[PDB]
């Protein structure tokens, strides 16, 4: 069975864990529980095909950043998450992507840009600005809400499809 | 004050620690669809630990949760 090693990255509090838990099961955590490191495994069907996802949910708090080199070397695709009401988390995306490429010594790393918390009326990052950033990166952009489950599966499955194509580019 | 815990089905978590092992691993098991009453927790270098063990007493060691 085909396997995909997904890694969820982004600043603290953007919703990485909430998104991951929503994918694994239908449940929205509404509490403060910062991640150190958590790995999840789930069998899914994508485009009619059964796949096994290994999802690494990483720490946004910089005190744990020493772990990044290792999980960036091992990960096959990266879900790069910011919150649409947190401009700083959007600015942090650039350096996560740059560090991933630095660690993997490659300009072609499967990635998806994710703007989370789209259920909020208070927005500071326009959809159009984030779409344009993704356009220039050459990667997909998806706006999600872990609270409402809007486009959560789409985000992870789009990342899988990016990896699936990258493997065939060989 | 962290403990690395290997979980069933090739999963893992790192927990920050004074509460027992059950209380501090309850959430990690629940979001993965695991009932603590169906699992045992072990200290590596395997010896079974009581779920009510103080997690503070295990800081620095690696634990493993396996289906019973
Ligand atoms: N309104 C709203 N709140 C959300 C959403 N996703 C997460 N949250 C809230 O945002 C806070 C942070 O969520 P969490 O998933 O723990 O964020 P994180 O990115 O994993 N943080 P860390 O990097 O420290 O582990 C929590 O209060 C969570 O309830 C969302 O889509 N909408
Ligand atoms: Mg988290």
């Amino acid at each position: 069975m085909t396997e995909y090693k997904l890694v969820v990255v982004g600043a603290g509090g953007v919703g990485k864990s909430a998104l991951t838990i929503q994918l694994i099961q239908n449940h929205f955590v509404d509490e403060y529980d910062p991640t150190i490191e958590d790995s999840y495994r789930k069998q899914v069907v994508i485009d009619g095909e059964t796949c096994l996802l290994d999802i690494l949910d990483t720490a946004g708090q910089e005190e744990y950043s020493a772990m990044r080199d290792q999980y960036m070397r091992t990960g096959e695709g990266f879900l790069c998450v910011f919150a649409i009401n947190n401009t700083k988390s959007f600015e942090d995306i650039h350096h996560y992507r740059e560090q991933i490429k630095r660690v993997k010594d490659s300009e072609d790393v499967p990635m998806v840009l994710v703007g989370n918390k789209c259920d909020l009326p208070s927005r500071t990052v326009d959809t159009k600005q984030a779409q344009d950033l993704a356009r220039s990166y050459g990667i997909p952009f998806i706006e999600t809400s872990a609270k409402t489950r809007q486009r959560v599966e789409d985000a992870f499955y789009t990342l899988v499809r990016e990896i699936r194509q990258y493997r065939l580019k060989k | 004050n962290t403990i690395r815990v290997f979980l069933p089905n090739k999963q893992r978590t790192v927990v920050n620690v004074g509460m027992s092992l059950h209380d501090c691993l309850m959430k990690a098991l629940k979001v993965r669809g695991l009932q603590p009453e169906c699992c045992a927790v072990f200290r590596l270098l395997k010896a079974r630990l009581d779920w009510n063990t103080d997690a503070a007493s295990l800081i620095g060691e690696e634990l493993q949760v396996d289906f019973l």
